[PDB]
């Protein structure tokens, strides 16, 4: 509902059904009458420039970019809530300075900026100027402004399945490629964060990503794989570390478990001779039993296993 | 002979072998399931019931005699045809989405005629097998035990590695013990594909490599074989046409394809070397008769079966091996282009070109191999009147090729492509041609000195064993593995019975009609080629020549009791023979079982059977490091582990 | 308008909403899974991507200028759409053979043509519906969510039972809180199963029964309805026959019928009934206006949502009750059999007329009745070639019909032949017909001796709610629920848009020209059996007149 037609649409009593954009909203909107669709942000703006002068609101800001932007900043931090930075800030100031650092024992990793719709941004683009412009030639946006760090804990392969996961729910299934499209990248993405994926997953999620951002009908399909583009960008090494082993931060395999499937263990060798823990303990030619007890999580089990059953 | 159909006067032939043929003369159509294509016989399907005298029996085994009253539609034969076809459809795999012979199938016809919406059999399950290692793949849960495949691979193609297995409803065809195909001696003619009725045998689809290529950074390169111009018009139901090869290239370039050329072009200069080859050969009189390697069915098939002949093997490789071949090391440097950065796009009619492009010997020349078939979804997909494209040249220096270039498409073409270069190169006083059988040709050629040789044609495989056997008067032989020769390919298109196959030759011809150069060496390119790049003997050797080694199956197939997949191992193996089994072989086998089953944590060991070692009358064997015991026993064979 | 496509001239028309319509219209095609039916809109399926000014966009919702350079097919754009129709083909119940749009699916066309042959997508597990309790049948597994159905039952129908519900991957095309469709208030008029480009919404195939029946002793006897022999042929893909009825009664006498009669004898029964009922009703003026009643799905519509205008309908059964009640209760009499003997067997355009069959109040004299696709379907597995069949006419004493019988197959058959009875036995003056839009007709019809009477006719459910309340004028309304009448019946075979009606029409038409006998009093047969078994008035009651109640959830 938060688009355009879809919001129209809702207002009018109906499905939020987003439409093609021949009659955008401006020329025919509610029951075909002209409307004028805004931000509440916008709408705040407007007394402000009235009641000064125009040059008077440019004084802060920038050039392209005049005024302020009021952002909300989660995650964890010695002091998160609403703020108002002028544009231009940097996202490092933001973090640091206005939010006062991270709290003991967390560190920075990456920062989203717009939810689902905006962009995973790293340590190199931390120090940057927030500027629609330098966004938009920065291959990221400003977003609706909401803001959340995100430490060395947790792992961006779940950041990517959990805001794929919110945009499968939420897609109002009119068009093929958001509605199909978005539901298979969140099955390669739990293939992923279960230790199942592989290359072919990664080249199709690739390619489905770029299929979903360029034939969706509105901006909720067409930004629906941004996390995924982002987080493949600037964390290829973690997906290959979930292609090839386990979590690197560890948060999938921390509330994780390995189970021996014993629908397809012959009751081979091997596992015994990677663990140190030696928890296998099976019976030859039997399916194989791991050992929870001892179980470190170390995940080499299904780095080797034939018969890939390290489940 | 005057008969009765429901209760009309009906006249339907003098002498018929049966009713339902008669009837089909006529222009009478009784529902069947065994006419399917050239090499079908009847009596399975039971579909054809008529009623006569009173008791319903098939129409396709009754001889017709004169003044016979016979019902063709009858409520209990409606009953009785209905729940075949819903026999047939319970265990039938109905994902025609995905189907090869989607739109193009008798029993999706069938089922869609019948009305049949709703399965009253259970879909039972089969130990169904899927066979995806070749370019021919076999799924035997869409078989419907036709037995086509069966009679195509040994009565037509001589071959015999697809055969019927098991009885009743485990009924399957198969090759020997599930073997992939690609591990048998199966040439991957692709003529079972082209009999096969159902989805069941299938060309390996490749259109999204050619995608994904396409999509790419890469410059991608095709080019086209010259019986896939003679056959592509059928999927869109139109008539022949020359100049289809032009307007192909238009699409091709349309879709974004960098260089499009002519496969004649390496097919001329084949030929060129093959000429000489072969005038060499005979000037020295020694391996002789020289057999043609164009096909690489015939190539694998010798390799399979005269591993004597493969020194008699034209050295000089195919068209599309030679072709490609020059791209990737002349045209590339012609280019200053990497030759990583190329990608190559061949456009075939042969499903065994598919195993050619992938040979150890030419790894990483051709990068796809696209049958006919395959091309036309490629035009199908844009949905443009393909027939509405405006034509244009192949792209040069390899767009160019004599009549006898594009020749090659049909059965007879290299043999006279060569008789073309020798006669250029010098004179042949007469040809004289004989036709021992319908598909040998035998050629009497005299030269203007006066050495004169005899070269034969054999298209169809299976038809070269006798050949072979019999004829020993030969320095030269044309070998096509299907008949009619690369118009009736494996990957042309559906259905590939002998009228439409002799209509492609027919197109081929006249599409060889309007060339105006004749010989390969009229083709100025080629000879340019030869002239800058080709000049010295080395590289013409290492750019068009190729090596052929012998194939034999290396099955150990021994009983697996504790495999290990993998890793460093002992591999204990234990016969199991009757001579071994009478004193101690398998209570051995039960106590390194049981060792393994309370020792051996890891892979270490592998208890494994194995049958006779040709050891016998000297005590139980027992294989250690494929290594001879003699006289085992549990503490020896623990002993020679140790 | 000078536009280039894939880099040549191309000339499209000055005034096109849309680039996929204007190339569509000069010759260029484009792939698409948008326009599948009459009640199809753009924008959904997506496939139908060009390359302009560099950036992909679909050419559906796109505005045609001058000098343009498109690429219609370019490796990415080749890449979207098998995206795109591999997506489609995932989810989707790929399972052709016992689907009613095999062979005319445009989905399956694709699979075919854009060489899928596996599905790098995983089968992903959607809660689909099956549904089996009414005529028309529902399967959302094969649903390409098109929305083609509820526009034709909210627009065309004005019913608006099923509905979009849900969203997401979860979307699916349902009836509220997924109730059987024979429990909510659909007409069971089957004109989405006659929009449906897949196997989604289907007819219930009932050739199984039929088979069992002639396998039987029991004496099958069928009758098939004036549409079905204006539509078979098309089903063979042959020209339309002018003698086709007769080729049909040869195949069904063949595959073991005993009897085949024409049901345009019961039309003319009907009309007859009908005409002398409403001219007493005028002679009176109780009841009005007087509605007709031998469409079942206007009657079912009236059910649940006119409860008022019940007394209104006319009691006289449609053809197929009256002539199958006839039969069974006369003509079995006259044979010396019982009726249990007997299986009368109904050949029909609609789907509403096998609710009607199963009707409480009918139950019993129908056994089963089948559609034109059913009887197509056993002409297809006979492989019996239908156009070299010998023509024989239909059997005594119900097998010949007037004009205005046989014209019931189409939109204003019932009036017209109601006003031919009423002009033979209380002459017409004149007849002014009105045409206030394209599915409404009023006309003033003016008799010899008495006054005058407007009659309407209203083909396509939907029409006669606005009618009903702008007009209160007319003394007699016909309605059909299909366009163009039984001619659009959802039982014809598919495709039928409104050209396929039109034509059909004019079959029909070409039929009725043929036909000698012009009115139902000359009809020799109908009189012989009003003057000799429905004599009585009682017997005329119980053997022609039926009764209707409300439907209220
Ligand atoms: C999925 C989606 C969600 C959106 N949600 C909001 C929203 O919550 N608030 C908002 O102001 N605009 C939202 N938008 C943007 C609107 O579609 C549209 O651009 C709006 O009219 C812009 O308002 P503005 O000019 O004040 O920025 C959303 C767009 C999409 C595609
Ligand atoms: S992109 Fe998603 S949200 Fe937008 S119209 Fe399509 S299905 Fe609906
Ligand atoms: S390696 Fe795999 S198959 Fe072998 S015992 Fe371990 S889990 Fe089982
Ligand atoms: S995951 Fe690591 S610690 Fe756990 S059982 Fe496997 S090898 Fe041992
Ligand atoms: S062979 Fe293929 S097309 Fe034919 S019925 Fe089987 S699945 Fe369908
Ligand atoms: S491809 Fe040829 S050799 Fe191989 S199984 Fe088929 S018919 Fe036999
Ligand atoms: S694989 Fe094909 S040709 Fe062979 S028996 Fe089965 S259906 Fe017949
Ligand atoms: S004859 Fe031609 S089509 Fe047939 S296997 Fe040989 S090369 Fe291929
Ligand atoms: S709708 Fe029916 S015919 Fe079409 S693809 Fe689906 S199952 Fe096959
Ligand atoms: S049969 Fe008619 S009323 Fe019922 S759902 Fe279909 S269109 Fe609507
Ligand atoms: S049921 Fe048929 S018409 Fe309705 S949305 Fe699904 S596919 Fe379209
Ligand atoms: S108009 Fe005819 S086909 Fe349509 S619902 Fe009424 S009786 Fe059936
Ligand atoms: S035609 Fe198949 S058994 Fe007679
Ligand atoms: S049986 Fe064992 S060596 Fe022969
Ligand atoms: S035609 Fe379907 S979205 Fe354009
Ligand atoms: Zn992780």
């Amino acid at each position: 509902c938060g688009e355009e037609t879809a919001l129209l649409a809702s207002i009018e009593g109906k499905r939020g059904m987003p439409r093609p954009k021949p009659p955008f909203p401006a020329q025919s909107g509610l029951w075909g009458k002209p409307t004028l669709i805004n931000n509440v942000e916008t709408y705040a703006n407007i007394p402000r420039i009235l009641r000064d002068g125009v040059e008077n609101y440019r004084k802060r800001g920038t050039e392209n970019s005049p005024g302020t932007k009021m952002f909300s900043v989660a995650g964890p931090l010695k002091a998160t809530g609403i703020i108002e930075v002028e544009f231009g800030t940097t996202l490092r100031d933001i973090i640091y300075n206005i939010c006062g650092g991270f709290v003991e024992g967390e560190e920075f990793k990456a920062v989203q900026i717009g939810g689902p719709s905006g962009a995973c941004l790293s340590e190199d683009f931390i120090d940057m100027p927030l500027d629609y412009d330098t966004l938009k030639k920065a291959d990221a946006m400003v977003g609706s402004g909401g803001i959340v760090v995100i430490t060395k804990k947790t792992c961006m392969v779940e950041v990517a399945r959990f805001f794929l996961d919110f945009t499968k729910r939420e897609s109002c299934g009119k068009c093929v490629p958001c509605r199909e499209g978005t539901m298979q990248a969140y099955n390669i993405l739990e293939k992923f964060t279960h230790g199942k994926a592989t290359y072919e997953d990664l080249k199709t999620l690739e390619h489905l990503s770029k299929t979903i951002k360029t034939a969706s009908l509105c901006g909720l399909g067409k930004t629906a794989p941004n996390p995924i583009l982002s987080t493949l960008k600037l964390f290829r090494e973690e997906y290959i570390a979930h292609i090839e082993g386990e979590c690197p931060s560890g948060m999938c395999t921390a509330f994780k478990k390995y189970v021996i499937n014993p629908d397809i263990c012959k009751g081979c060798g091997l596992c015994a001779r990677s663990c140190p823990q030696n928890a296998i303990t099976g019976e030859r030619g039997k399916p194989y039993t791991i050992d929870q007890e001892k179980c470190v999580k170390c995940g080499l089990c299904a780095s080797k296993c034939p018969f890939k059953a390290i489940e | 002979m005057k008969i009765y159909v429901d209760g009309r006067e009906v006249i339907i032939n003098d002498n018929e072998r049966n009713l339902l043929e008669a009837l089909k003369n006529v222009g009478i159509e009784i529902p069947n399931l065994c006419y399917l294509s050239e090499a079908s016989i009847y009596g399975a399907c039971r579909m054809c019931l008529v009623e006569i005298n009173g008791q319903i029996t098939t129409s396709c085994t009754l001889k017709p005699y004169e003044g016979m009253k016979v019902k063709t539609n009858t409520p209990e034969i409606y009953e009785m045809r209905r729940n075949i076809l819903e026999l047939i459809l319970a265990t039938h795999n109905r994902d025609c989405t995905t189907c090869d012979r989607n739109g193009s199938c008798k029993l999706q016809k069938y089922a869609e005629d019948f009305g049949i919406r709703k399965i009253r059999f259970e879909a039972l399950k089969k130990e169904h097998v899927r066979d995806e290692s070749a370019p021919v793949v076999r799924d035997t849960s869409k078989c419907i035990l036709c037995g086509d495949c069966v009679r195509v691979c040994e009565e037509i193609q001589g071959v015999g590695v697809i055969e019927f297995a098991k009885r009743g409803f485990e009924s399957v065809v198969t090759t020997a013990f599930d073997t992939p195909l690609i591990e048998t001696e199966c040439v991957l003619c692709g003529q079972c594909v082209a009999y096969c009725p159902t989805g069941a045998l299938s060309i390996r689809n490749d259109i999204d490599k050619l995608i994904e290529a396409l999509e790419s950074d890469k410059i991608v390169i095709g080019m086209i074989a010259p019986a896939v111009r003679a056959a592509i018009q059928e999927e869109f139901g139109i008539d022949e046409d020359v100049a289809m090869a032009e307007k192909l290239v238009s699409f091709l370039k349309t879709i974004g394809f960098d260089k499009v050329f002519d496969v004649s072009f390496g097919a001329d200069l084949v030929a060129y070397e093959e000429a000489h080859e072969f005038y060499e050969r005979l000037k020295k009189g020694e391996r002789l008769p020289q057999f043609t390697s164009c096909c690489p069915a015939w190539v694998k098939h010798a390799e399979h079966t005269y591993p004597q002949y493969l020194q008699n093997l034209s050295s000089v490789k195919s068209p599309q091996q030679a072709l490609g071949t020059v791209i990737k090391k002349i045209y590339a440097r012609k280019l200053g282009v990497p030759e990583e950065k190329i990608f190559l796009v061949s456009f075939m009619p042969c499903t065994a070109k598919k195993f050619e492009a992938e040979r150890e010997e030419h790894e990483g020349i051709v990068d796809i191999v696209l049958t006919t078939r395959e091309l036309a979804q490629l035009i199908k997909m844009s949905r443009i009147d393909i027939n509405r494209v405006e034509p244009q040249p192949f792209d040069r220096p390899y767009g160019v090729s004599s009549q006898a270039g594009l020749g090659f498409g049909k059965a007879g073409g290299v043999f006279s492509c060569v008789l073309s270069v020798l006669n250029e190169e010098i004179g042949i006083e007469k040809v004289d041609v004989k036709s021992p059988e319908d598909g040998i040709r035998v050629a009497e050629v005299t030269l203007k000195d006066g050495t004169s040789f005899k070269g034969a044609v054999i298209y169809g495989l299976g038809k070269v064993k006798k050949f072979l056997e019999e004829r020993k008067d030969v320095e030269i032989i044309e070998v096509m593995a299907c008949n009619y020769g690369c118009v009736g390919g494996g990957g042309q298109p559906y259905p590939n019975d002998s009228r439409i196959r002799e209509h492609r030759a027919k197109v081929l011809r006249d599409t060889m009609g309007i060339k105006s150069l004749l010989t390969p060496v009229e083709n100025l390119f080629l000879m340019k080629l030869y002239e800058e790049d080709l000049k010295d003997e080395h590289t013409r050797h290492e750019i068009l020549h190729t090596t052929y080694r012998p194939r034999r199956r290396y099955p150990e197939k021994d009983v697996e009791i504790l495999p290990v997949p993998n890793g460093e191992k002992r591999t204990v193996k234990v016969c199991l023979g009757t001579s071994c089994y009478t004193k101690g072989s398998y209570e051995i086998l039960k106590k390194l079982v049981d060792y393994v089953k309370e020792n051996d944590m890891e892979g270490k060991i592998e208890v494994l059977g194995t049958f006779c070692v040709e050891n016998c009358g000297a005590s139980p064997n027992v294989i250690v490091d494929d290594k001879i015991i003699g006289g085992a026993t549990f503490e020896k064979v623990l002993e020679e582990l140790s």
